[PDB]
């Protein structure tokens, strides 16, 4: 039931909100540590990158192309009323 | 311009969104319990420090 | 818990952060169309028709 | 008109903003009544955890 | 008994913070209102009419 970008920015902002482990007390999980911690580092990254860099692009082009075929939301086939063929083909 | 709008928007909601999720954790954490080591001497110390 | 707070303290940074900048480029863009307008680039018939 | 409707509107944004703060009050002394109620079942748990032994 | 109590109260936060930021946003908007009307009352005839 939710937009495609609603369910990418909810998983954005989950992921951001996850804190890192500290398995300092565990020597047999010192591994998983530096796995999870390096892992969600990286997630956080990609998950800013696409709240304030990607989905705005997205949003922006999609008005542009939106706004101006809004406009020309048609072809003139035939020679519209009053021009030269010249400045029909311009 | 158009593509300003969209960041003025976008930056709005980002910080919006994210208000709400420290919101609910303040909330979260305010409602937090101390600690009560009374039955160990050997705590009293600990105990103070946690709940300051 | 405090671990926590930090982390929502710190994506609250950044979300702030980006509410400067949206608004900065709200201002600098405002500048160029003054900037434009003054030096005859652009005029307030076009940036109505922006505008609306 | 104007500056009566400005005065007017100066007044209700004091009166808002009087009743954000009776709110925070609201709101500090539910976090309160939430808090001893998780701490009641805490030590409750605690009690059950030790008899169980 | 105390664990339901809890729940209800909990629930009663988040409903008491909603509450807040509902009235935030009335003073806030109260204030946008008498900005306006005071930077109308002392501004020149278009630019009055821009803020009224
Ligand atoms: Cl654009
Ligand atoms: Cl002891
Ligand atoms: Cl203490
Ligand atoms: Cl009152
Ligand atoms: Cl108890
Ligand atoms: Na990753
Ligand atoms: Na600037």
């Amino acid at each position: 039931q939710a937009s495609q970008a609603m369910q990418i920015q909810t998983y954005c902002n989950s992921v951001k909100q996850q804190v890192p482990v500290d398995f300092s007390q565990f020597p047999n999980l010192k591994d998983n540590q530096t796995q999870i911690n390096q892992g969600l580092d990286l997630a956080k990254g990609h998950a800013d990158l696409y709240l304030n860099t990607i989905q705005p692009q997205i949003i922006t082009n999609i008005s542009n192309i939106s706004n101006y075929f809004a406009l020309q939301n048609a072809i003139p086939a035939v020679l519209p009323p009053g021009s030269t063929k010249a400045q029909w083909l311009r | 311009t158009n593509a300003t709008t969209i960041t003025m928007d976008q930056g709005m909601a980002n910080q919006a969104s994210q208000a709400m999720q420290i919101q609910t954790y303040c909330n979260s954490v305010k409602q937090q319990v101390p600690v009560d080591f009374s039955q160990f001497p050997n705590l009293k110390d600990n105990q103070t420090q946690i709940n300051q | 818990g405090y671990k926590g707070l930090q982390v929502q303290a710190q994506n609250a940074v950044t979300a702030a952060t980006q509410m400067s900048n949206a608004w900065d480029s709200l201002t600098s863009d405002l500048g160029s169309l003054i900037t434009d307008l003054d030096k005859g680039i652009t005029s307030g018939d076009d940036i109505r028709q922006l505008w609306l | 008109q104007l500056s009566v409707i400005k005065e007017q509107a100066t007044e209700y944004q004091r009166l808002s903003s009087d009743t954000r703060l009776v709110i925070v009050n609201l709101n500090n002394n539910l976090i309160t009544d939430s808090s001893n109620f998780q701490g009641i079942v805490v030590n409750l748990n605690s009690k059950v955890q030790g008899d169980n032994g």
